[PDB]
């Protein structure tokens, strides 16, 4: 089947700002392609269909163009009501094939994470398991990588992450870092720390804590 | 008005089969071609089928062939999507559409979504434990603390910090999966002229235990 | 002397279908509509507009002889003002339509073994007929958002369906032969008069 290819798939536009938003088709799809918009946890709408159409309660400044192959979703003067998930379609040949997807972002100046790491307390050596978390809050851009090191040996087994979508007052990123082990493997080695790298700074921030 | 009114979340174990129903209602719906789709977690967007309701004719994806069937109710104008022989990938809300070519439109008029999660586990109720800082002046500014949650069935669990007063900075986490049951935390910022003076908690409850647990924040 | 041959279109061996109805002008002749109202063959023999027993009398300049078979329980579509997926997409009559129609029964010609297929109707099309008007086409009438090219498959179908003319069904699917009469009088003096 055709297959949709949107590249790239993050996109970080302030206000007041035009942004294009592209896909591309593999075969001859002609003109009927479409696209839709998607508020986080709500439900899509349709902006624009045939590529040069807008709907009945969509702004005007959603405009399309294109043909054949490249076709442009441009928006001229974006809000706060712009940022969501942005879709496209075929209708050329049966099954209709969506395609990646491009969430929009906010520009802000570059901030470096606060982390912090929190040792398991006491109700968790009682419970039958441990779990060490570390907190990083305030960052910007999304680009992160985060390492636990065991003693100066990286883990990888137990290591999951959860990151947020960003902060509707702040613009911020948020992330969180969850290690999983049992208790007398906790208590086989002496330190852990936190390592987490960012482009803010060429060593990355440390901390880390004993016993 | 035009409304599209579909089905409640449902919690199915694998192997099972379920009817995700979309009321329709302001529209003729004898005319109009009725669209059905998935869309998966963090993924992109995917078709599935679409059915006629004045004729019956269907043509599915070659990906769903033997996973969803489509029946029209036009005695009461529902229509009805029944996936067959689940697996833990169908964790995916399934939307309903209406397409529009009688009215100069490409349009599928999304509708509101169900929720159909996967799983093989009893429900249970959470169990909170709270986040070591430690002790005193760390740092020396702006001190953070938290709360996790592990092991607990279904999303989602209600996390407020002091009752639901201090919001200046709470960070609640989306949950993750570790051992088949759900898990997140919250990190939240208390300045260091009420903290340790005062007392910081962690509110978690969970609507579909109706268990209500309180844990204080000491200083260790 | 010359009679109007209101037996040609009445007794004829091949009728036509719905969607490619035929229409011939009678002209040039002495009417005799006596022997047709009181020929004790015909099921419904209505008029609309003139009385049905003062046709001898005040005549018209032209007669068009409209003759289609359908259904037995779509005889009332062929009316002046009523909706059904035969009055609107093969066959409209208007509301000034001063004419008689008349239909019979035509089970004795028309059904036989293996299902008669010839006879067609159009079940979808893209809006309604304007009043005394056919459409011969066979264009795909494309019901979804998917531009098909011609051929058959998923939200666009054929216009056309046959129709189930078997003699084993009910009273109400038999085929019916209808005749539509539509007198139309101009200010030019008529010639079909008597």
């Amino acid at each position: 089947d055709i297959v949709m290819t949107q590249s790239q798939k993050f996109m970080s536009t302030s206000v007041g700002d035009r942004v294009s938003v592209t896909c591309k088709a593999s075969q001859n799809v002609g003109t009927n392609v479409a696209w839709y918009q998607q508020k986080p946890g709500q439900s899509p709408k349709a902006l624009i269909y045939s590529t040069s159409y807008r709907y009945s309660g969509v702004p005007d400044r959603f405009t399309g163009s294109g043909s054949g192959t490249d076709f442009t979703l441009t928006i001229s003067n974006v809000q706060s009501e712009d940022l969501a998930e942005y879709f496209c379609q075929q209708y050329n040949s049966y099954p209709y094939t969506f395609g990646g997807g491009t969430k929009l972002e906010i520009k802000r100046a570059d901030a470096a994470p606060t982390v912090s790491i929190f040792p398991p307390s006491s109700e968790q050596l009682t419970s039958g398991g441990a779990s060490v978390v570390c907190f990083l809050n305030n960052f910007y851009p999304k680009d992160i990588n985060v390492k636990w090191k065991i003693d100066g040996s990286e883990r990888q087994n137990g290591v999951l992450n959860s990151w947020t979508d960003q902060d509707s007052k702040d613009s911020t990123y948020s992330m969180s870092s969850t290690l999983t082990l049992t208790k007398d493997e906790y208590e086989r080695h002496n330190s852990y720390t936190c390592e987490a790298t960012h482009k803010t700074s060429t060593s990355p921030i440390v901390k880390s804590f004993n016993r | 008005e035009v409304q599209l009114q579909q089905s409640g979340p449902e919690l199915v174990k694998p192997g099972a089969s379920v009817k995700i129903s979309c009321k329709t209602s302001g529209y003729t719906f004898t005319e109009y071609t009725m669209y059905w789709v998935k869309q998966s977690h963090g993924k992109s967007l995917e078709w599935i089928g679409g059915i006629n309701p004045n004729i019956g004719d269907t043509s599915y994806n070659q990906n769903f062939k033997g996973k969803a069937t489509l029946t029209v109710d036009r005695s009461s104008s529902t229509a009805y999507m029944e996936l067959r022989s689940l697996t833990s990938e169908d964790s995916a809300v399934y939307y309903c559409a209406r397409d529009g070519y009688p009215y100069y439109y490409a349009l599928d008029h999304w509708g509101q979504g169900t929720s159909v999660t996967v799983s093989s586990a009893k429900t249970t109720p959470p169990s909170v434990y709270p986040l070591a800082p430690g002790s005193a002046a760390q740092t020396n500014s702006m001190v953070t603390l938290g709360c996790l949650v592990k092991g607990y069935f279904p999303e989602p669990v209600t996390v407020t910090w002091n009752s639901g007063s201090l919001s200046s900075g709470v960070h609640t986490f989306p949950a993750v999966l570790q051992s088949d049951l759900y898990t997140l935390s919250s990190s939240v910022t208390v300045p260091s002229s009420t903290w340790p003076s005062e007392t910081v908690t962690c509110n978690v409850a969970h609507p579909a235990s109706s268990t209500k647990v309180d844990k204080k924040i000491v200083p260790r | 002397t010359n009679l109007c041959p209101f037996g040609e279109v009445f007794n004829a061996t091949r009728f036509a279908s719905v969607y490619a109805w035929n229409r011939k002008r009678i002209s040039n002749c002495v009417a005799d509509y006596s022997v047709l109202y009181n020929s004790a063959s015909f099921s419904t023999f209505k008029c609309y507009g003139v009385s049905p027993t003062k046709l001898n009398d005040l005549c018209f300049t032209n007669v068009y002889a409209d003759s289609f078979v359908i259904r037995g329980d779509e005889v009332r579509q062929i009316a002046p003002g009523q909706t059904g997926k035969i009055a609107d997409y093969n066959y409209k009559l208007p509301d000034d339509f001063t004419g008689c129609v008349i239909a019979w029964n035509s089970n004795n010609l028309d059904s036989k073994v293996g299902g008669n297929y010839n006879y067609r109707y159009r079940l979808f099309r893209k809006s309604n007929l304007k009043p005394f008007e056919r459409d011969i086409s066979t264009e795909i009438y494309q019901a979804g958002s998917k531009p098909c090219n011609g051929v058959e498959g998923f939200n666009c179908y054929f216009p056309l369906q046959s129709y189930g003319f078997q003699p084993t069904n009910g009273v109400g699917y038999q085929p019916y032969r209808v005749v539509v009469l539509s007198f139309e009088l101009l200010h030019a003096p008529a010639t079909v008069c008597g």
